[PDB]
């Protein structure tokens, strides 16, 4: 009674949700919204022992033709969960009723996998997604990759401070901005603290960043961030579309293959010798900062892919 | 923490 | 420094740690013990962007032959002053631990039960697996709505309900419950429901291809060794390669028809409790892989 040949796995409170769904619209089609936040409360799922056996508020989807996955909000520390509140009342049953809901949510979206469907990003992607795992398999896949150290020791990161010279450190998994390895960070009291949680150390790369969009084996657009020096008191961003080599372009395309990915937004960024190394693969990308800034069309591209499915 | 900001929202799948 | 051709992770304190540990050495091996309850606080990882930049302790272990991963903590005052913090850290810690086993596994190591094999374990979806793969399944209905349940329990007759994520009794499901009060509670707790199988558990321990035994069960339960019909043996074998699992305890239970049923399969089975009560050897055949790994 419902089309579902295309889902969007998110809340319509989403803006990258609400986008693709104005695409899909746009292009004739009507998304089914599966808002994985209104599970127990105000939704219905049910599953059989047969993979085909889903219903979802009483409706059977045993195969959705393409799927967009934003989030499925598995943890209560996710983007477009707000879950305080639980959390400081009772954060055990909190987190348990989150790993409840995940399970249920994921087993739908690996049955929908199994029977077909066209998952733009696939959950069994985040395997490949870990990080330190990442970057060794791009590079021995042949992808540059920075001089990268992920540790808890002090004294091998005195060493691979003295091996590479500048260096920043970030979050092994994410939630920090990257900063520089400053002096005072490398004094006892400072460097100490590796003791509770790992670090990422890297080589300082000092040319540009640059975004490139991957979807279906095809480089959509390739972004170069700049950042204005000139007035130390409002730097701005400065996004522009940008001309990338046959060979960056397959590298992308490769580097997406690998990791297993459908729609990927690639971080690169470029050494003092003008050359890029993989940052990371996002597996689930935004793009409506970089198409208003860059004035380009991702949700265009993305949603013909998705449309594209329902015809294969 | 050695990352001082962590918990100070750049969430899980943001990105 | 010390042989990592083989390599144990989890702690030395666990009861099957030290099992396999004694099975390894009294048949030549000393086993690198990974004692990853020690990583942050007391134990150094450093992992390089090559794969085999792999540092643990000072000392390099790049590709291990085979890894017996057993299992990968007291944060409550943390997590009551800032969970977010908390919940991040201990992502960052586990997400290294992980890329480790993950960079073994690419390496060529072999890993009994890699940990990728998560998602193919995820009951929901590991039942819809084996079901649609011609092995046989209890009938089940993971549901938080009360129709399907007085639809289900109308077409199956008697059935059974557990937990979604597990570690509760299996408890029957009777008309008392379906009534309208008592069943509404439902809605905001989602269970699974699956036919009541009246015949006798056997876990099924299959070790590269093979079946190792056969135990039936039935704090004082009864276990002991059954044979077990070569299709259900090959059924076994393949449930355990579609799943992805190197080594499992295979937790099946027959009907009244006497016609077994696969009720799920362990990433990370343990086998003590089994071997006693059994006389039974689960921990040899297992420390036999790992060593032939090595050759
Ligand atoms: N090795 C590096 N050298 C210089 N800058 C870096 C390096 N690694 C990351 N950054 C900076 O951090 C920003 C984001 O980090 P990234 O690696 O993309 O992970 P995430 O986006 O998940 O935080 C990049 O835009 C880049 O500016
Ligand atoms: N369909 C069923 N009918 C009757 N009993 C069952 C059924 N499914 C499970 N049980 C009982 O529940 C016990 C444990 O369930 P199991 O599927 O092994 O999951 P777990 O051990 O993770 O709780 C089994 O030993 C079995 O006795
Ligand atoms: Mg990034
Ligand atoms: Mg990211
Ligand atoms: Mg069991
Ligand atoms: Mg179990």
């Amino acid at each position: 009674n419902l089309d579902t040949s295309i889902v969007v796995v998110g809340s319509p409170d989403d803006l990258h949700v609400q986008s693709v769904t104005e695409g899909l619209r746009a292009r004739g089609h009507e998304p089914y919204v599966f808002d994985t936040q209104r599970f127990p409360e105000e939704m219905t799922v049910s599953l059989g022992e047969q993979g085909a056996s889903i219903f979802v508020d009483g409706q059977q989807i045993a195969r959705p033709a393409a799927v967009y996955l934003r989030s499925l909000y598995q943890s209560p520390g996710a983007y477009g969960v707000d879950a305080d509140k639980a959390m400081q009342d009772n954060w055990r049953r909190t987190l348990l009723a989150f790993r409840e809901r995940s399970t249920l949510m994921s087993a739908v979206l690996l049955r929908w996998e199994e029977a077909g469907t066209a998952v733009y990003n696939s959950p069994r992607a985040s395997a490949n997604i870990t990080k330190p795992f990442q970057l060794a398999l791009l590079r021995d896949a042949g992808l540059p990759v920075p001089r990268s150290l992920w540790t808890n020791d002090p004294e091998a990161v005195r060493r691979f401070h003295a091996e590479v010279g500048d260096c920043i450190y970030k979050p092994v998994a994410g939630g920090a901005r990257t900063r520089k390895l400053e002096a005072k960070d490398l004094e006892a009291d400072r460097i100490e603290r590796l003791s509770a949680a790992p670090v990422c150390f890297q080589e300082l790369l000092t040319g540009d960043d640059v975004r490139v969009y991957v979807i279906d084996d095809q480089v959509i657009c390739a972004l170069r961030i700049v950042t204005d020096e000139i007035d130390f008191r409002q730097a701005e961003e400065r996004i522009e579309a940008i001309e990338i080599s046959d060979e960056v372009k397959d590298q992308c395309v490769r580097a997406a293959k690998l990791v297993g990915l459908r729609y990927t937004g690639m971080d690169i960024k470029a050494g003092a010798d003008g050359n890029y190394r993989v940052l990371e693969l996002n597996a689930s990308a935004m793009f409506r900062g970089f198409e208003g800034r860059a004035n380009v069309d991702i949700c265009g591209p993305l949603c013909d892919a998705l449309i594209a499915q329902t015809k294969r | 923490l050695f990352i001082e900001d962590l918990g100070k929202t750049l969430a899980i799948g943001e990105e």
